[PDB]
């Protein structure tokens, strides 16, 4: 316990406290339980009140740290379900690339933290538990908690705000030293002459101890580099704790999930990691442990990642005096790579963007999406936005955004001449073309018959119809346009009654997960001038039915 | 002054909206503001026993203002406080030849907020890189942006305004959340003089008001009309037939079959089909039908207003406000006149604000927007040009209009 001010905790509106069964357990367990229980009553963590309390929560006794020392713990489920909500314990973690080099860093893990914070008095009656002697044929003893019980709903957040309040006085007396908080740890940084930093660490330790919170009195901090939340934090660099990529013959769903996870985790500091073909496999079905054979593309991606990974790479820490740069490169199949740095020799961090949605995608729209994702990330990590280095020409961009149907904001950015440059590969005409043949295209299919036709009729009197198997109304609508393109000169006007086809083509896509649309793309790139116009049905549409 | 008690809608729980991350500049601006406000009594730090949260933002009109996003608390309380304390919306305001908008939010900060309710005004100044827990406050006074605030204050406001309303029986005055809309049929000079009189009168009774005059005489539904050319082609006929077919969804008496028969044989787009007398008959009758308004178009006050926006290039935007599809209640166009001093998101923000103002003057409600913009882009940048105390509901469209110049 401690003279800390408790936080008031009420139960959920109109709820009663737990009144749960206590089935007797092994006699050995009961013995060890009474031993540790009366030992922590002596320390004021729990008291013993028998008569009037009608509440009860079950206790269990196990041995996970077999120090000839059992462990009591309480299933606080039914109580947790009945206690109010709290301020959400901090969701997320600080990324190392937003940390600033401090001349010295100490880590302090607070011992038995929750048990050292008092619990609001009028709530303690709701933590009562019982110990039976002989199959309940002889009564038992009943206790309750005076402190934050292990794994209760309010324990972590109440602990956090108690800790913050205990820190405030020391922080006021020590503006030059910096203390970040995490579940049980303090991370204390300073730019003081090392002797002063050590004296300050002992001052903070004695402060905490006088507030009831113990701290490692040894050569305390597991020294740098620090193994923190899957990270190596080195005095002047950070990286990820090494990632072992297993070599196996067969692969389960769970194992591919673990592999894709380790790879994306690695991708924040290892440049060039791809996961497209790895995760394409899991995206297939919702099977939980089905044996998925590895594919050819997935295996080359795994080889390339394995070759990136067996060599060490690190990141630098943030310096607010030196500005912030983000640079973007394309890879292929809607995969993009990027780096955040302040100097071009060492990165603050790296990352990948994947066009997830949209089967009819565009290189420039994707690049925009990547600039957006980076911008959000930088607002989170550093509190400002990068200056961007982008493989796109200014005329290209100014042309795209001015004609695009959405509104799109483009921060301060500088063109970089590194291939593969990002361009637009074709542009439809704004008005029909004089002296160019006009193709009235249309196509049709049957839902149940699954056969279809696609054709065109031209002003020169040219007509074609082509049959197709296992196609849809939409696929033949695009096939009719593809026919018009195939059979036309370098300037062609095309007329379709398919608003879906007009929508697809007018989206100026660069690649698709659809062979037909890629062939239309290659045709449109090949053509010199193409005006595409739309009309409704009910022309040549009736002849291809 | 004791507190008006605030009982939420039964079974409703409080707002639990996550806070957005902000740049360092705006976090510092919020820290400054809130330290002053805590010093003045207006807010107080809170414990973990308070699980609610409501986003905050920093906007600007030269120094930083804090803007709380109370949309969730609004729906969660004031859907019972448009009922228990509603402010009637004068249907006359829309007809006044001029309307000026005075900010009077600073009034609320004198009035204590009900004890039992303060917990639900909690907000969090966030922290960069998750490095520190976030600073947690709740209001002890009526917050700006909450719809309950002007509801509670309207008694005081009616009293304060009574002398001016006696002196000026024709001026219309409507209070929406933090602003008075003041409508008159005076000359802009006399109107601005009378606005200044109201300003000094509000100040005589201790209402500060800081320191841009809108005119609701616009056409209700801007009627879209087909182009007028001195020569027509096959493709011109095709665009004209297409634009006339889509209007058949709205004015059903669109009589176009003489035009479909006017392009009968397979011709090249650039060929010019002459103007048939049948064809000109159809065209004139259809222009005539376009001159008239729609039938059955009314304002259902039980439902919600819906606004849609289309980008038209060269800084032009078109919008429609409706409640059922094709039954437009108002249509218009916005155009930001500043070359390279405006960009797309600046324009969209200004347009959303103009549409919301119009919507308030006309109906007392604001519309839910269908914004043509990537969700995350707007979530990142909408504050950079936002100059309003309220915040409309909105959502994000991903299908483009293949109908662009069908609106202008
Ligand atoms: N475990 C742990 C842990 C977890 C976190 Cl999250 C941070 C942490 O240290 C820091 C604490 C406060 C700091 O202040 S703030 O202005 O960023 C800066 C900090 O060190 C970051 C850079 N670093 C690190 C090690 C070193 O040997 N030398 C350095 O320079 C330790």
């Amino acid at each position: 316990i401690s003279p800390i001010e408790t936080v008031p905790v009420k139960l959920k509106p109109g709820m009663d406290g737990p009144k749960v069964k206590q089935w007797p357990l092994t006699e050995e367990k009961i013995k060890a339980l009474v031993e540790i229980c009366t030992e922590m009553e002596k320390e004021g963590k729990i008291s013993k009140i028998g008569p009037e309390n009608p509440y009860n929560t079950p206790v269990f006794a196990i041995k996970k740290k077999d120090s000839t020392k059992w462990r009591k713990l309480v299933d606080f489920r039914e109580l947790n379900k009945r206690t109010q909500d709290f301020w959400e314990v901090q969701l997320g973690i600080p990324h190392p690339a937003g940390l600033k080099k401090k001349k010295s860093v100490t880590v302090l893990d607070v011992g038995d933290a929750y048990f050292s914070v008092p619990l609001d008095e009028d709530f303690r009656k709701y933590t009562a538990f019982t110990i039976p002697s002989i199959n309940n044929e002889t009564p038992g003893i009943r206790y309750q908690y005076n402190v934050l019980p292990q794994g209760w709903k309010g324990s972590p957040a109440i602990f956090q705000s108690s800790m913050t309040k205990i820190l405030e006085p020391f922080a006021a007396q020590n503006p030059d030293i910096v203390i970040y908080q995490y579940m049980d740890d303090l991370y204390v940084g300073s730019d003081l002459e090392i002797g002063q930093h050590r004296t300050k660490i002992e001052e903070l330790r004695q402060h905490l101890l006088r507030w009831g919170l113990t701290t490692p009195d040894k050569k305390h901090q597991k020294e740098p580099p620090f193994l923190w939340m899957g990270y190596e934090l080195h005095p002047d660099k950070w990286t990820v704790q090494p990632i072992v990529l297993p070599e196996k013959d067969s692969w389960t769903v769970n194992d591919i999930q673990k592999l894709v996870g380790k790879l994306n985790w690695a991708s924040q500091i290892y440049p060039g990691i791809k996961v497209r073909q790895l995760s394409k496999l899991l995206r297939g079905t919702k099977a939980l442990t089905e044996v998925i054979p590895l594919t050819e593309e997935a295996e080359l991606e795994l080889a390339e990642n394995r070759e990136i990974l067996k060599e060490p790479v690190h990141g630098v820490y943030y310096d607010p005096s030196k500005d912030l740069i983000a640079e973007i490169q394309k890879q292929g199949q809607g995969q993009w790579t990027y780096q955040i740095y302040q100097e071009p020799f060492k990165n603050l961090k790296t990352g990948k963007y994947a066009r997830m949605r949209g089967a009819h995608t565009n290189d420039v729209k994707q690049l925009t999406e990547a600039v957006q994702k980076i911008t959000t990330e930088s607002i989170v990590i550093w509190g400002k936005t990068p200056k961007f280095k982008l493989p796109i020409q200014k005329e290209t961009w100014e042309t795209w955004w001015t004609e695009y149907w959405q509104a799109t904001w483009i921060p301060e950015w500088e063109f970089v001449n590194t291939p593969p440059l990002v361009k637009l590969w074709y542009q439809l005409e704004k008005e029909p073309i004089v002296g160019a043949e006009t193709f009235y295209v249309d196509g049709a299919a049957n839902r149940e018959t699954k056969l279809g036709k696609a054709g065109y009729v031209t002003n020169k009197g040219r007509q074609k119809v082509v049959p197709l198997t296992n196609t849809t109304n939409q696929k033949t609508e695009l096939q009719a346009i593809y026919l018009a393109l195939q059979d036309s000169g370098l300037e062609v006007n095309i007329v379709t009654d398919s608003q879906y086809a007009l929508g697809i083509i007018q989206a100026q896509p660069d690649k698709s997960e659809s062979e037909l649309v890629n062939q239309i793309i290659e045709q449109l790139i090949k053509k010199e001038k193409v005006y595409l116009a739309w009309v409704p049905a009910h022309n040549e549409q009736v002849d291809k039915l | 002054i004791e507190t008006v008690p605030v009982k939420l809608k039964p079974g409703m729980d409080g707002p639990k909206v996550k806070q957005w991350p902000l740049t360092e500049e705006k976090i510092k601006a919020l820290v400054e503001i809130c330290t002053e406000m805590e010093k003045e009594g207006k807010i107080s730090k809170i414990g973990p026993e308070n699980p609610y949260n409501t986003p905050v933002f920093a906007i600007k009109s030269t120094k930083w203002r804090k803007l709380v996003d109370f949309r969730e608390l609004n729906k969660r309380t004031q859907d019972f406080w448009e009922v228990q304390l509603g402010i009637p919306h004068p249907a006359g305001l829309k007809k006044k030849k001029s309307v000026t908008v005075l900010d009077v939010g600073d009034a609320y900060f004198s009035v204590p907020l009900d004890e039992d309710f303060r917990k639900y005004t909690a907000f969090t100044i966030p922290s960069i890189n998750n490095e520190t827990p976030g600073i947690r406050y709740q209001y002890n006074v009526l917050p700006q942006g909450w719809k309950g605030s002007p509801a509670i204050f309207q008694s005081s406001m009616t009293k304060i305004l009574e002398p001016f309303k006696k002196q000026n029986p024709d001026i219309v005055i409507y209070q929406y959340m933090d602003d008075l809309y003041v409508g008159s049929d005076l000359e802009i000079g006399q109107h601005r003089t009378k606005i200044e009189e109201l300003r000094q009168h509000l100040l005589r009774w201790g209402l500060t008001t800081p320191d841009y005059e809108l005119h609701p005489d616009k056409w209700t539904v801007q009627p879209i009309v087909l182009p007028e050319k001195d020569s027509w082609t096959v493709n011109d006929i095709q665009k004209l037939v297409g634009k006339l077919n889509w209007a058949s969804q709205i004015y059903p008496g669109i009589k176009v079959r003489q035009l479909s028969k006017l392009l009968r044989g397979t011709k090249a787009l650039t060929e010019v089909i002459p103007l048939t007398e049948e064809a000109e008959l159809e065209l004139a009758e259809n222009r005539e039908i376009l001159k008239e308004p729609v039938h059955g178009v009314y304002y259902d006050p039980s439902k919600d207003l819906i606004a849609e926006i289309q980008k038209q290039g060269q800084g032009q935007w078109t919008y429609q406000i409706y409640q059922e599809p094709f039954k437009n209640l108002k249509t218009g166009k916005y155009a930001r006149m500043r070359g390279a001093h405006t960009n797309d998101v600046k324009q969209l923000t200004e347009a959303v604000q103009k549409i919301t103002t119009e919507s308030i003057v006309i109906w007392g409600k604001t519309p839910k927007f269908k914004l043509p913009i990537q969700k995350e882009t707007w979530e990142t940048w909408w504050t950079e040009y936002w100059q309003a105390t309220w915040i409309p509901e909105w959502e994000f469209v991903n299908t483009p209009p293949l109908v662009k110049l069908w609106y202008q």
